[PDB]
């Protein structure tokens, strides 16, 4: 019985956690996706990494999950865990508008879950949960938002990001091409578009969904397949 | 190399690794003997001791008005089996309002040390006692050992070096029932006296012990009450 | 790999065995027993200047008339201390009496060996307290010094040290202890046989005395008291 | 049990010299109908020890059954070692004042009768866990008119014999069934000497009606 | 309700009514009280119907586990043990007046009363139910030790049908059974067949 | 019973009554109804007296445990809090007791009332018990907030004395306590009857 | 549920499941923390000083109470668990006893749990160390640091983290009697212990002061950027 | 590495962890079992380690129930566990079923229970064979065995232990069936001391214990008498 | 269904300088019939300490029993004696555990203190206690308490110089008093048994009262 343990939730000489760091390799193989905050609005613009000749288009999106009225996710890592942590993300939510009567703000909805996700890299002897999240939203407090999070259960606020396949290319890209403060969704479209390109596009071959405010009201939409067709036309005219 | 790690592990020669290295605990303590007679029966314990300082650890303990018991092994097993034995013996007075047979007693002590041998992950207590008590069906001195096991003797002797007065009390053995107790203690503390090396010799503070009989309580002498039963041998 | 509750060829636990190894690390502590009350002294051992000294408490109060040092893993006597504490206010609540430091010294060493991985509870210790305790009080007997380990056995002794430097300060103290010594007699042999096993010249906020007698209760000397004997 | 359902009555006990005679009348009522006239409320427990329940007959047969496994389990360790008459007397009251504390009782009240190491013994136990020992016993409506007639001979005769305290039983049993409303003319008479526990009956008594005519 | 069971040489007869009432209402006027619990053991059901009808489930279940462990045919005494062991357990709960009545290779024919409250007592025979307080006297005066298999189907019907003109909760049909050691033999006796007694007129 | 305790300028003062009663019987007449939690802090009892006496056992236990890990001794706020979460989960149960916590902590004196029902509030003068209100009467016209020590013992005195004639679940003696700065002290235990013939 | 013993003693009575928390602690980022007469600080390095990210949400300061904060070196998500589990301890203190709690009593609090979780089954020890600051009802300054182990310390001036010996040694020699003498002198320790483990020190410190009778106050870049012109 | 837990096949497609069990019921002294027209005798060599030891002490004969017998072989601690498993079953059948527990049912009950020890990892095998012997009026002698792996059988002559298959040879030119019980306890007793070895072995007390006819049902322990004599036949 | 049952019964306790006397009938009762005529109320717990129970007899055979139990393991553990006071406290603690289903037992401890003198503690049903210089409880306590109050306390007495309480002036009291409240309670009658607690160990007396 302990000899087949494997031991998860084990500090290494180092003082680094395996399993961990094993489940962030895993995130580094997915179908990238990335968010970007303006001013009017944030975005996520995840690759889609099931496509065929064969394959249905069935639901509304395949990698971008609605949390709320007012919050959504793009997922990267394990197609599964994601299954399990959306599912939870909307309970958190749900639980908490049913104790305050309001919507759950979007940074204690990020922290709820990562200390689930932190919980199983401590004890249980259970591996952690391989996938990390992406959550555009928009709260009372702070507006428009845009988080990260890991397999390790930390997560951090950003302006632009990305996670997935080339993470690193694409974050450098993001650095030298967002303009702090002075973004607007329609200008951030194109930067997602540019980049998106530069680190792989058809209009199948990708998904994006926006999140705005219209009269007190939040609106997540993805967009259509000749809406986001036009935007990659147009990125091929500056280049 | 991969068969002495668990209990539950049995070995290719049909061997319980864990429970033959719980029973060298026992060998690693100091001596204690015990017999009896007709009427009596002495637990006569060796008392050991680290610094000059330092105090000697008790080797006779208290379980009930006619059962005594001498400890060789982990100090802490020993409390934790005699806390259930006086728990045992409490039950039932209670119960049955009379003192629990000795024997009935020895095979409570054998259920309660044979479950842990046989679960995963748990290990044998690693401790032996020797039990002095006294009954309907006379006097009792039994022996307990780490792999659940207990003998009905008329003499035992446990802990290190304890061949030298096994020895003593088996070519002694004869004389014992028709023999007094004063006689029967100092039969117990020559026997005692053998595992001892050549040099240093029984003083009265650093042997115990502890009687009872058909009409005695079990008590345990220690300092000063031990000069009249050590007064008389050479 | 082995299990916490294996017993080695020689018959010892081997995690009891390595728990025992981990209090030659800790500082010493030595404590002597007279007529006229207990008394024990710690060596701080600070690393720093910077770290307040009087932050380090290795002597404690387990009573009015029972103290305690401790040597070895210290965030793991906490637990010992709380117990011994508690064990203590239970029996006054019950018998309306003082606790005798027998029996308070008795039902801190039967946590010593509770610990295991099969077949337990979600509150269960999972190795051994690394850490060795002198408990000295005054009951009906007297002046009473006792020493437990993380075997859990627990013995009476006239003069203990233990800690690093005891097999060092041990020597010291049986060629310089006697049964007629006095409690102030007692506390210099220890601050003397303290300064010379220690690394750092011994001073007022180095180490930390604590005295216990008949008719008062638990004293912790201060800085004054400690300077008066230390010159 | 809130609510006896077959009871049994009186049942009566008395010390005599080299032993203990106990009676009992066979007969489960039900409510005020003789339903079971040929029960047997006296039950042997080992050589030395004998019990005659009152009261719920359930329940009798409950302990009945828990007392017998006890002297069985213990007879198969064959160490010497018995239960006597004190040590049972004992086990019942501890068993009574459980069930009696956990609100919910053993509608019984028993009478204990051995004879152990030169010493004749009787208990007695009722529903509450009330215990104490006498040299004559009485249950139900015994204790109000056969406790009086016991007691009014072992005042002048503390010791009697066996053919005597029969003789007296026999009286006690006749006189209830002139005045219990719940008793038979059907009866057992157990005794526990040296020899051990010996069961007589069905026997009756000899009862008179010249009053009738007058 | 108004069941009974008597022995003889061979095995035993039982005997029931057949009304279940819901006050002063028949909501079954054909009721099958005797229930079998296995190839030769049966057992009459009084007091609640939901309370025996959920036993005897119980039971029958035990019994037939219990049998095809020991491959033998179960005992009288043990179905009536196990009726037993429920009816005392929940005897705060359930409301039932079994009477188990079979044959068994070992003691051949027996009756088993188990009343109320849980105690369990063997007869030669039995009686149970609310109308069975109006035949207590006639079965003491008119039951014969010797009787045979003949004579116990006339002795139980004729109580029986003593009881259900008395009882306003017993009426209906007759439902009979002998259980000998070649097997069951059930009998129902309607209107015409239902022994008569001329009622006493001026 | 017949409890009062009052925090004038120098310090609070506390008295009470020592009778027991079993329905119409007095039980006894020489009961201790002030309990000592410690050198600071003391406690009275009014209602249930097995109910008063293991709860405010229970608190002192509770008290001597919290000043050996802070190292510091608990404050009268504190203290009260404790026993009124002690009482808490038994509430509706049957308890029945009303106690008074006085004591001299960093705030000065502090003086709670906490009964088994849920209560818990500070005050200046209180009385428990079921000779409270003709103690009331007294205590009230005669306090003043700059009353003398010795005019304070009298008031506690005649405050219970008056309350043990009106009512006769109050008798016995009266016990006097003075709770200061450097700790609580023992006044006096002057006996009704004595108090009798001097208030007459 | 795991019930595995984690962690164990080894043959030199050590106990490496501890020693390997203490070695994430070391590659955390430097936390200094500087006691002074009215005012305690706490200096965080900022490795991973990106800018594209919100600055707010990933801070190594947070406050406890009132009157108590900390900072930590170390596993982030560990310390979130910890820093939530204390402030529940604050608001509990408070409920029981009408007074806040003491910087000691709550960093008692956060050192026991933490030794709580190298002696239990099936969970393995924290991997941060904090430095906790506050003040008391006496207006005392305080200044104590929990480890892995479940250790703690008072100290006048320490520091944590990657680097956390080169830093202690320079406020060994540089933490005197007159170096706390004033508010900014006190501020200006703290950002000048924190330059010598550091690159380019000035945009990638962050600190937060704590006076007395007042709440958590960060100094934003614009005015740590004050402070190193004063240090030139 | 396939023969350290119980939950574990071999490529062959054996559990070595209960025939690492059966190896230590090799080690143990000799006990045997014959059941004749109305009863079973067991006998069972004490093998006595020291002289200190009371003549009657670590008994190998147990009575389970009052109509039951049972003779151990291999780990003695194991054994009287086990022999506290079948009182318990033959305890709990009685006040279920309201009679005495048949050989038949109370040897598969309890032979189940060993078989349960031989599925998982958590727990190993019982390191101890035993024999159970009852007779009933209606039922007849009967004669179980079962060992380490859970397998119970019936028998006519059993035997457990080191010398088994040395004293199986001498329990087969036996007519058990036409012989009685108190022919058979000398037979019994013969069979011990021949299968004894006198020069490996030292000092051995002999046990013998019978139920059938002659003791009403009731399993005992053979009469000293009977037992001396019997004794000095075999010699 | 009632749990309780008064079985009647009074016992006496009074404590002097060097003795301390515990008396009590030994009629033990029911309605209006008597079960047993030898049923004392008198239990010794150590060989200074006598406890006397009254009331509910199933509830002080458990209580006895259960005190019994509880100075064997303070033996055990603490290596010594429980002392009088020690058995007082305890005892509080243990009635007052079943403070929702109380037992309902009047006990009176008698023994020897710390000192040697001697000492009575009084308890009521729930766990309540204090220590006194006499004390009754049972079924006559209320026909007791005010003549001990008069003749050993000296209440309501002028001209009295009041006389040390001498073991023998002591034990015709006990005598005495209950010799009235066998004239009066009719839960008490039959015999007196009479234990003297001194420093030479507890004796034991037995005296005849009324039965009727
Ligand atoms: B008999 O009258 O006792 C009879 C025995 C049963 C059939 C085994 N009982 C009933 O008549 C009877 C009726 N009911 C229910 C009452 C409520 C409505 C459904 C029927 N239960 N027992
Ligand atoms: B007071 O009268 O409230 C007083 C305070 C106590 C002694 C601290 N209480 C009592 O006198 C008292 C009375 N009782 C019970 C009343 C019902 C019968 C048993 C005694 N408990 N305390």
């Amino acid at each position: 019985s302990r000899r087949y343990d494997s031991r998860t939730t084990i500090f290494s000489p180092e003082g680094r956690l395996y399993q961990v760091e094993y489940a962030m390799e895993a995130i580094g193989h997915a179908g990238t996706c990335l968010g970007i905050l303006a001013n009017d609005g944030v975005l996520l613009a995840a690759e889609r990494r099931n496509i065929h000749k064969l394959l249905d288009e069935v639901f509304f999106s395949e990698k971008i999950y609605k949390l709320n009225e007012d919050m959504a996710c793009s997922v990267a890592g394990i197609t599964s865990d994601a299954n399990v942590l959306t599912n939870e993300l909307r309970l958190i939510a749900q639980r908490y508008l049913l104790q305050y009567q309001e919507p759950i703000p979007c940074e204690q909805l990020v922290t709820a879950l990562c200390d689930i996700k932190q919980a199983y890299t401590q004890f249980g002897g259970k591996r952690p949960f391989g996938v990390s999240l992406l959550y555009i939203g928009w709260d009372k407090h702070y507006g428009f938002q845009l988080y990260q999070s890991d397999p390790s259960g930390n997560y951090g606020g950003w302006k632009a990001t990305c996670i997935g396949n080339n993470s690193a290319a694409a974050v450098s890209m993001l650095k030298q091409d967002y303009k702090e403060g002075e973004m607007t969704l329609k200008s951030a479209l194109a930067l997602a578009v540019k980049v998106l390109n530069k680190t792989m596009l058809s209009a199948e071959k990708v998904e994006i969904a926006t999140l705005t405010r219209e009269s007190g009201k939040t609106v997540i939409r993805v967009l259509k397949q000749k809406e986001v067709e036009q935007l990659i036309k147009k990125h091929e005219e500056e280049e | 190399n991969q068969y002495d790690n668990d209990v539950t592990v049995w070995s290719p020669q049909g061997r319980i690794h864990q429970i033959e290295y719980a029973m060298e605990a026992v060998k690693q303590g100091s001596a204690t003997v015990g017999l009896k007679s007709k009427t009596h029966a002495v637990l006569v314990a060796l008392k050991r001791a680290q610094s000059e300082l330092a105090a000697h650890q008790k080797k006779i303990l208290h379980v009930d008005n006619h059962i005594g018991i001498s400890i060789a092994g982990l100090t802490a097993d020993a409390r934790l089996l005699c806390n259930f034995m006086r728990q045992e013996c409490l039950d039932s007075r209670f119960v049955f309002d009379r003192p629990l047979p000795v024997s009935r007693l020895v095979s409570l002590i054998g259920s309660k040390t044979q479950i842990p041998t046989q679960r995963y992950g748990r290990r044998p207590y690693g401790v032996g006692l020797l039990i002095a008590g006294y009954d309907d069906m006379g006097p009792h001195i039994f022996q307990t050992c780490p792999s659940a096991n207990y003998f009905d003797c008329r003499a035992m002797s446990i802990g290190a070096r304890s061949q030298s007065a096994r020895t003593y009390l088996e070519r002694h053995m004869s004389e014992f029932m028709e023999c007094n107790l004063d006689e029967l203690v100092k039969h117990g503390l020559r026997a005692l006296r053998e595992t001892l090396p050549a040099e240093q010799d029984l003083t009265t503070k650093n042997v115990s012990i502890g009687i009872v009989g058909k009409d005695l309580e079990f008590t345990i002498y220690d300092d000063d009450d031990v000069s009249p039963f050590l007064d008389g041998l050479e | 790999d082995r299990g916490v509750n294996t017993f080695s060829p020689e018959g010892r636990l081997f995690q009891v065995e390595y728990a025992i190894e981990a209090i030659k690390l800790g500082s010493t502590a030595i404590g002597i027993q007279t007529s006229e009350g207990v008394c024990l002294a710690v060596e701080k051992r600070i690393t720093s200047p910077l770290m307040e000294p009087s932050s380090i408490e290795k002597i404690v109060e387990i009573d009015a008339h029972i103290g305690c040092a401790m040597s070895g893993l210290i965030a793991d006597a906490k637990t010992l201390i709380d117990k011994a504490r508690v064990e203590t206010q239970n029996h006054w609540f019950t018998y309306n009496e003082t606790m005798t430091v027998e029996s308070v010294t008795q039902a801190v060493s039967n946590l010593a060996l509770q610990f295991g991985e099969e077949d337990a509870d979600p509150g269960a210790m999972s190795r051994p307290f690394g850490v060795a305790l002198l408990f000295g009080g005054v009951d009906e007997k007297g002046p009473q010094l006792f020493h437990m380990d993380p075997s859990g056995t627990f013995v009476q002794c006239d003069a203990r040290a233990i800690g690093s430097a005891s097999e060092g300060a041990q020597s010291s103290l049986q060629e310089v202890y006697h049964k007629s010594m006095t409690l102030k007699e007692a506390i210099k042999s220890s601050l003397i046989i303290l300064k010379q096993v220690m690394e750092e010249k011994l001073n007022a906020t180095n180490i930390e005395l604590a005295t216990v007698q008949p008719g008062q209760n638990f004293h912790m000397f201060t800085k004054e008291e400690l300077e008066e004997v230390i010159k | 049990t809130q609510n006896p359902m077959v009871t049994g009555t009186s049942v009566l006990g008395v010390k005599f010299d080299g032993g203990v005679v106990i009676a009992a009348d066979m007969l489960g009522s039900y409510g005020s109908l003789a339903r079971f006239r040929n029960i047997s409320r006296i039950m042997r427990v080992n050589d030395s020890t004998m019990l005659g329940a009152s009261g719920d007959y359930a329940d009798f047969q409950y302990l009945k059954q828990v007392l017998g496994q006890m002297v069985i389990d213990e007879e198969l360790l064959g160490d010497g070692h018995s239960y006597s008459p004190r040590a049972i007397h004992s086990w019942l009251t501890r068993a009574m004042y459980s069930r009696r504390s956990k609100m919910n009782p053993l509608w019984n009240t028993m009478v204990i009768g051995g004879y152990a190491d030169g010493e004749s013994f009787l208990g007695y136990v009722d529903m509450l866990g009330v215990a104490y020992e006498a040299p004559s016993l009485a249950t139900g409506y015994g204790a109000y008119l056969a406790q009086p007639l016991l007691r009014e001979v072992l005042e002048k005769q503390p010791v009697l014999s066996q053919t005597e305290a029969r003789e007296l039983v026999e009286r006690c049993m006749r006189v209830l069934y002139y005045r219990d409303a719940r008793s038979y003319n059907r009866f057992q008479i157990a005794t526990v000497t040296e020899k051990g526990v010996e069961i007589e009956g069905p026997l009756s008594a000899q009862t008179n009606w010249d009053i009738a005519h007058m | 309700t108004t069941i009974m069971a008597v022995q003889f040489n061979g095995g035993v007869v039982l005997g029931a009514d057949s009304r279940t009432t819901t006050g002063s209402y028949i909501a079954n006027r054909v009721t099958d009280k005797l229930t079998p619990i296995h190839d030769h053991i049966f057992c009459c059901r009084s007091g609640s119907a939901a309370d025996t009808q959920a036993v005897a489930d119980a039971v029958t279940y035990q019994l037939g586990f219990h049998s095809i462990e020991l491959n033998e045919p179960p005992l009288v005494h043990t179905a009536a043990s196990l009726f037993k062991e429920m009816c005392y357990r929940y005897r705060e709960d359930l409301m039932a007046g079994i009477i188990i009545a079979g044959w068994d290779p070992q003691e051949g024919g027996q009756v088993y009363s188990v009343p109320m409250g849980g105690m369990m007592v063997r007869q030669s025979f039995a009686i149970g139910g609310s109308g069975s307080s109006y035949i207590y006297g006639y079965v003491d005066a008119t039951y014969r030790e010797g009787m045979t298999k003949d004579e116990c189907l006339q002795f139980t019907a004729n109580a029986l049908a003593l009881a259900m003109e008395r009882d306003g909760s017993s009426g209906g049909v007759i439902r009979l059974a002998a259980i000998q050691e070649s097997g069951v033999e059930r009998q129902v006796l309607l209107g015409d067949q239902i022994p008569k007694f001329t009622i006493a007129t001026l | 019973t017949t409890t009062l305790a009052f925090k004038f300028l120098h310090g609070v003062i506390v008295a009470a009554d020592s009778r027991a009663t079993a329905g119409a019987y007095i039980a006894s007449q020489t009961v201790k109804k002030v309990i000592e939690i410690n050198p600071y802090l003391l406690g009275t009892m009014a209602g249930g007296a097995a109910d008063c006496s293991f709860w405010e056992r229970l608190l002192a236990r509770q008290c001597r445990i919290y000043e050996l890990r802070n190292k510091e001794r608990i404050s009268v706020a504190a203290a009260s809090k404790l026993l009124a979460n002690m009482v808490y989960q038994y509430k509706g149960m049957g308890l029945s007791m009303g106690t008074m916590i006085c004591g001299w902590d960093k705030r000065g004196p502090g003086l709670y009332y906490v009964d088994s029902e849920g209560n818990r509030i500070s005050g200046t003068a209180f009385s428990v018990g079921s000779g409270s209100v003709y103690a009331y009467g007294v205590m009230d016209r005669g306090y003043s907030y700059d009353l003398k020590v010795e005019e304070a013992y009298d008031l506690a005195r005649r405050a219970i004395y008056q309350a043990t004639y009106r009512d006769a679940y109050s008798g016995g003696a009266v016990n006097l306590y003075h709770v200061r700065e450097d700790g609580w002290i023992r006044v006096s235990s002057d006996n009704v009857a004595d108090l009798h013939d001097k208030y007459s | 549920s795991y019930d595995r013993a984690i962690t164990v003693f080894s043959p030199d009575g050590h106990l490496f499941q501890v020693e390997y928390a203490q070695e994430a602690v070391k590659k955390g980022s430097t936390a200094v923390g500087v006691r002074g007469k009215d005012i305690v600080v706490l200096g965080v390095e900022k490795k991973s000083v990106a800018k594209l990210q919100d600055e707010r949400t990933v801070r190594k300061i947070c406050a406890l109470d009132d009157n108590v904060c900390m900072a930590f070196a170390g596993l982030t998500a560990d310390a979130r668990i910890v820093i939530n589990r204390a402030r529940v301890e604050c608001q509990s203190h408070r409920l029981t006893v009408e007074d806040p709690v003491t910087v000691e009593y709550i960093t008692r609090y956060i050192a026991s749990l933490k030794q709580r979780y190298t002696q239990s089954n099936g969970r393995r020890p924290f991997g941060i160390s904090a430095l906790i600051v506050g003040f008391d009802f006496d207006g005392t300054p305080r200044l104590y640091q929990t480890d892995p182990s479940g250790t703690y310390h008072a100290w006048k001036a320490n520091a944590i983290g990657r680097g956390a010996k080169s830093v202690r040694e320079f406020l060994e020699k540089n933490y005197t009697d007159d170096a706390i003498e004033t508010d900014d002198l006190t501020i200006k320790l703290v950002i000048k212990a924190l330059l010598e483990v550091v690159q380019s020190g000035g945009k990638n410190i962050e600190l937060a002061v704590m006076r007395r009778d007042q709440p958590l106050k960060i100094l934003n870049p614009e005015e740590i950027e004050k402070y190193v012109a004063e240090i030139e | 590495g396939y023969d350290l837990s119980a939950s574990t096949f071999s490529p062959d497609g054996r559990v070595f962890q209960v025939e690492y069990a059966m190896k230590a019921v090799e080690n143990s002294s000799t006990a045997i079992g014959i059941r004749c027209k109305d009863g079973v005798v067991f006998g069972v060599e004490k093998l006595v380690l020291s002289k200190l030891y009371e003549e009657g002490s670590n008994k190998r004969l147990f009575n389970v129930d009052r109509h039951v017998g049972m003779a151990v072989a291999g780990l003695l601690a194991d054994a009287r566990s086990l022999a506290d498993i079948a009182r318990e079953e033959a305890s709990n059948f009685r006040s279920n079923f309201g009679y005495n527990i048949p050989l038949k049912h109370l040897a598969d009950r309890v032979a189940m229970y060993v078989h349960a020890y031989t599925l998982y990892s958590a727990v190993r095998p019982f390191g101890c064979s035993f024999m159970l012997g009852s007779y009933s009026a209606n039922d007849g002698a009967q004669l179980y065995m079962i060992d380490p792996s859970g397998v119970s059988y019936g028998y006519w002559g059993c035997a457990i232990g080191k010398a088994r298959q040395a004293a199986k040879t001498e329990i087969e030119k036996l007519q058990m069936k036409e012989m009685t019980c108190r022919d058979v306890v000398k037979e019994v007793a013969k069979i011990i001391y021949i299968v004894h070895d006198e020069v490996k072995d030292k000092a051995f007390e002999l046990e013998l214990s019978w139920v059938g006819e002659l003791t009403k049902g009731r399993h005992e322990i053979v009469p000293k008498d009977i037992r001396e004599e019997a004794e000095k036949y075999a010699k | 269904f009632s749990p309780y049952a008064f079985n009647g019964g009074t016992v006496l306790a009074i404590a002097g300088e060097d003795f301390s006397i515990v008396a009590s009938d030994t009629r033990l009762s029911e309605g209006f019939s008597i079960h047993t005529r030898d049923s004392p109320k008198c239990y010794k717990l150590t060989d200074k300490t006598v406890i006397g129970c009254s009331g509910f007899h199933g509830d002080c055979l458990t209580l006895t029993k259960i005190i019994e139990a509880r100075l064997k393991m303070y033996k055990h553990s603490n290596n010594k004696a429980m002392t009088t006071g020690a058995i007082a406290a305890m005892l509080s603690t243990i009635l007052y555990s079943r403070r929702f289903f109380p037992y309902y037992v009047y006990n009176i401890i008698g023994g020897l203190d710390e000192e040697g003198k001697g000492a009575v503690y009084s308890f009521d049903p729930v766990g309540s206690y204090q220590r006194d210089s006499f004390k009754a409880g049972g079924s006559a306590s209320a026909m007791l308490q005010p003549l001990l109050d008069n003749q050993v306390g000296f209440k309501n007495m002028q001209n009295v110089e009041h006389v040390p309480l001498t073991l023998d002036r002591a034990m015709r009291l006990v005598k005495d008093v209950f010799i009235s409240a066998a004239e009066r309670d009719v839960y008490t009658g039959d015999a007196l048994r009479i234990c003297i607690v001194t420093k030479e160990g507890i004796r034991e007396e037995t005296v005849p009262l009324r039965k009727d």
